[PDB]
C-alpha cells in the first residue's frame, strides 16, 4: 500500500519503428497498444518500450491534511 | 527517516513496528527475553518460543532487555557469516555501541587482536575500563577516515582479517581498503546498501568475501539456519562470554523523553524502558499485568463474525477492507446483484487468499425471512460480531415528482431494512457488540431533492437511539461527501476511516463528519 | 534435463533461470564470464545467495558493483586458488582431501582429453586458441 515512486531503473529500451508496428486501431478511432507485466522476469514490455530493474521506494505521505 | 514498509514482512499498521528486544514473565511465570521482529514496545507481546531465551538467576530483567539484539547480531556476523578463528585480528566500527561491544566481546574471548573506532573520548575511557585486555594501540576516530592510516600502520601494511562495518558514505569505502588478503567483510549498515553505490571490484583480487549481513530474516523467515545462532547466544550466556550492557532505565510514561535521549546521541550502552517493576519472586505466576491508561481503537475476534449490508458497493469495501486489518477473518457482503465488477472480484480473491473466510449473500434484508437467513448464514460461518448497514436505493426528485413508489422503494433498504436487522438481532444474537447504520447530513441540515433519502435515513436514527437506551450497541454516523469511492466539500476514504475508528468509541448515539467548503 | 541448458554467449540465460527457477532465482553462481554477462549473472541470486567468482578481468579492470544486492543476503566471494601456493598450506589440505576423497569415491571422473605429441606443442597451443575444444 502507499505510493512508491521510481527511484531507479535497470535498462530501457525504446524502438519507435516496431513502436508503429505494434499499435494496433480498435473500433473506434482510438489507437491501443497491449501490455504485459512480468514479475518474475522484472520486465514490462508495451509495443516498443521494454523496462528492465525497475525498482520503485515508498515515499512518505505529506501530511498536508488539508482535510480537517 | 525510515518508511514502514522497508521493514521485512507485510504489517499493513503504519505504526507499531517500534521495538525489537523484551524481558519480562512468560506465561508460566518463568523468566525470558525474546527477540520479536516488531511490537516490542508493549505491556504483552506474542512470539514464538525459538526466540525466547532463559534469563539466568545472576542476572537482573533490566540487564537482559540489553542482550538479545545485539549478541545475536554479533553471533551471526561472525561466527556464523565470517567464521572467526582464534587469533585474527578484525576491525570493529563503533566500539562504543551494543553491536561493537557484543562483537568485542566475543572477539577476545577467542584471544583475537581489536581495532576499534569511537567518536568521543569518553567512550574510549569507558571500553577501556570495560575490557582491560585492550590497549592504547587498539583505538582510533569514527568521526574520519584516519582509522585507515592506524588500522594499516600498527599491522604492518597488511591489514585486518574481519572488519564489521556500520558506517557509509566515504567511511565505507576506507575501511574496504583496510582488509588483508583472505579478508572477510561484514556490512551491517543499510544506507550505501539502500542507495545502491558503487564497490570497485578490484578488491576481490585479495581472496575477500564480502557479507550482506541482515538479520531481519531470521525473525520472519529462515526458522531452521536461527537454531544455531540461538545456540551460539545459549552457549555465549553459560560461559560467561555474554554479559549485559550498561542500561540506562526510563520509565514507561516518560517514553518520549527516552526517545529524545536517544535521538541526541549521547548514550553509551542500550537504552530501555521500564513498562513494569520486578519482583522479587523468581516464579510470580501473576495473572495479568498491571492496567494502564491507553488510547482506545477498535479490533475484532478472529472467531467472531461480521456482515456488511450493501458490502460490494464502493464505500462498503473500504470498510471491510479496514475491518479485516483490524481483525477480522469471517464476513458476509450482501448485494441484490453479487460480484458483478472486476474491482469487487479482484478485491474478495485477494481477502480469500489471505485467509479470510468472506463470502458473499443474496439475501435481502428488507424481508424479516430475509433477514432471520443472512444472521444464520454469518451464524453458520461464527458468532455474529456486527451489523454494519450500508445499503441504498436513491430515488432523487423534487416533492413534486415523488410518489410513494419512490417512497418506498427508498426506504426498504434502510428503514425498513434497519428494523428487520434489529429484531432479528436482539432475537438471536448475544455475542454481538457492534450495530452501525449510515446516514447522510441530507438528514441533519436537509437537502433540497432527497426528501424520501432524508426521511429514510432519519428513521434509522432513531432506532439506534432506542437500541442505546436499551443497552444493546448501536449507532447512526452522518456523513457529507465521499470522496474517492449541502455545499460541502468531498471528504477522503483515509479520513472517513479514521474518523470512523473514532467514533465507535464514543458514547453518544448519533454522530456526524463533514468538511466545509472553503 | 533439457531444461537445465541455456546460452552463454547472449545474456538470455538471465530469463531462463529466473523462470524455471519461479523468480526465486539460485543459491549459488560459479561466474567465469565478461561484464554484461556478470553483471547479468548477478541478478540470478536467490536470497542467502553466493556468487563465486572464478575470472579475472571484471576485477582487474576494477569495474563497479551495485551493492544493493548486499540488501538482500548475499556472499561475494573473490575465488583465486592460486593463494594456496604461495601461502596457506593448512588452508591448502583442506582442499587436498576434498579431492582425494573424490577420487576415492567415484565423485571425481576424468575430462576427455585430445593428446598432442610434445614436437607438436606449437599445434597444441593453437587448437586450443581455437576454442572448439571439449575437454
Ligand atoms: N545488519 C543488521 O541487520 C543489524 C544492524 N545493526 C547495526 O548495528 C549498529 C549499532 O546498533 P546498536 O546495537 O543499536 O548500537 P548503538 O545504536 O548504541 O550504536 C550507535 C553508535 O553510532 C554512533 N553514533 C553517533 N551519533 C549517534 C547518534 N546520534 N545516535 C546513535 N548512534 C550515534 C556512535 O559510535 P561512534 O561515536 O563511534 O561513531 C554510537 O555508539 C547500527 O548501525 C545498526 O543499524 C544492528 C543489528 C542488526
Ligand atoms: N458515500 C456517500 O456519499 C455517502 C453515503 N451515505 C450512506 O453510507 C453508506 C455508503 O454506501 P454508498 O457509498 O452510498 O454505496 P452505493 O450507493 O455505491 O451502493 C449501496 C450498496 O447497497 C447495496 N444495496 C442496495 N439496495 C440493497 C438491498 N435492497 N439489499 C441489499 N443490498 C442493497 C448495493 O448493491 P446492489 O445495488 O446490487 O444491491 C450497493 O452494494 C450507504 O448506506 C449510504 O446511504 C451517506 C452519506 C454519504
Amino acid at each position: 500500500h502507499g505510493l512508491y515512486l521510481p527511484t531507479r531503473v535497470t535498462a530501457i529500451h525504446i524502438d519507435p519503428a516496431t513502436h508503429r508496428q505494434k499499435l494496433y486501431t480498435l473500433q473506434d478511432k482510438a489507437q491501443v497498444a497491449d501490455v504485459v507485466v512480468s514479475r518474475w522476469l522484472r520486465v514490462t514490455v508495451a509495443g516498443g518500450v521494454h523496462i528492465s530493474g525497475l525498482h520503485t521506494e515508498s515515499a512518505p505521505r505529506r501530511q498536508q491534511e488539508q482535510q480537517v | 527517516k525510515l518508511s514502514p514498509d522497508a521493514i521485512p514482512g507485510k504489517w499493513t499498521s503504519q505504526d507499531s513496528l517500534l521495538g525489537m528486544e523484551f524481558s519480562g514473565r512468560d506465561a508460566s511465570g518463568k523468566r525470558v527475553m525474546g527477540l520479536v521482529p516488531a511490537k516490542g514496545l508493549a505491556t504483552s507481546v506474542l512470539l514464538s518460543p525459538d526466540f525466547l531465551w532463559d534469563v539466568p538467576s545472576n542476572w537482573t530483567l533490566e540487564e537482559a532487555a540489553s542482550v538479545p539484539v545485539v549478541y545475536s547480531t554479533a553471533y551471526y556476523a561472525l561466527v556464523v557469516r565470517g567464521r572467526v578463528r582464534p587469533g585474527e585480528t578484525l576491525l570493529i566500527h563503533s566500539g562504543s555501541g551494543g553491536v561493537g561491544q557484543a562483537a568485542i566481546a566475543i572477539a577476545l574471548s577467542l584471544g583475537c587482536r581489536v581495532f576499534t573506532t569511537v567518536g568521543s573520548a569518553e567512550k574510549r575511557a569507558y571500553l577501556q575500563a570495560r575490557f582491560p585486555q585492550l590497549d592504547s594501540t587498539s583505538f582510533a576516530n569514527s568521526r574520519d577516515t584516519s582509522f585507515e592510516q592506524h588500522v594499516l600502520w600498527h599491522t604492518g601494511g597488511k591489514g585486518v582479517d574481519l572488519v564489521l562495518n556500520s558506517l557509509a558514505e566515504e567511511k565505507l569505502q576506507a575501511s574496504v581498503r583496510c582488509l588483508a588478503t583472505h579478508g572477510r567483510f561484514l556490512e551491517i549498515g543499510k544506507f550505501d546498501l539502500s542507495q545502491n553505490h558503487p564497490l570497485g571490484m578490484a578488491i576481490f583480487l585479495k581472496n575477500v568475501t564480502f557479507h550482506g549481513v541482515l538479520l531481519d530474516a531470521f525473525f520472519n523467515e529462515s526458522s531452521a539456519d536461527w537454531r544455531e545462532v540461538w545456540a551460539l547466544v545459549q552457549a555465549g550466556i553459560r560461559d560467561g562470554v555474554v554479559r549485559p550492557l550498561k542500561c540506562t532505565v526510563f520509565h514507561g510514561a516518560q517514553v518520549e523523553d527516552a526517545f529524545r535521549y536517544m535521538a541526541q546521541g549521547k548514550h553509551i550502552g542500550k537504552v530501555v524502558v521500564q513498562v513494569l517493576a520486578e519482583e522479587p519472586e523468581a516464579v510470580l505466576k501473576g495473572a495479568k499485568p498491571k492496567l494502564m491508561s491507553a488510547i482506545s481503537k477498535t479490533f475484532c475476534p478472529a472467531h467472531k463474525s461480521y456482515i456488511i449490508a450493501g458490502g460490494l458497493g464502493g464505500f462498503g469495501l473500504e470498510l471491510a477492507q479496514w475491518l479485516i486489518q483490524r481483525g477480522v477473518q469471517k464476513l458476509v457482503l450482501t448485494s441484490r446483484s453479487g460480484i458483478r465488477t472486476g474491482y469487487q472480484a479482484k478485491q474478495v480473491r485477494r481477502w480469500r487468499r489471505q485467509g479470510v473466510q468472506v463470502q458473499v449473500s443474496t439475501s435481502n434484508i428488507s424481508s424479516l425471512e430475509g433477514a432471520r437467513g443472512l444472521i444464520a448464514e454469518a451464524a453458520q460461518l461464527g458468532p455474529v460480531g456486527g451489523v454494519f448497514n450500508l445499503a441504498v436505493v436513491l430515488r432523487d426528485g423534487l416533492l413534486e415528482n415523488q410518489t410513494p413508489e419512490f417512497f418506498q422503494d427508498v426506504c426498504k433498504p434502510k428503514y425498513s431494512g434497519t428494523l428487520n436487522l434489529d429484531r432479528v438481532t436482539r432475537e438471536a444474537c448475544p455475542e454481538l457488540d457492534y450495530f452501525v447504520v449510515f446516514s447522510s447530513v441530507s438528514c441533519g441540515r436537509g437537502n433540497a431533492g432527497q426528501s424520501n433519502y432524508g426521511f429514510a435515513n432519519s428513521a434509522m436514527e432513531r432506532i439506534c437511539e432506542k437500541r442505546r437506551h436499551e443497552g444493546l450497541p448501536g449507532l447512526a454516523v452522518q456523513w457529507g461527501a465521499i470522496g474517492d469511492v449541502s455545499g460541502t466539500l468531498p471528504q477522503r476514504m483515509a479520513s472517513c476511516l479514521e474518523v470512523l475508528d473514532l467514533f465507535l468509541n464514543q458514547p453518544h448515539m448519533v454522530l456526524s463528519s463533514f468538511v466545509l467548503a472553503e
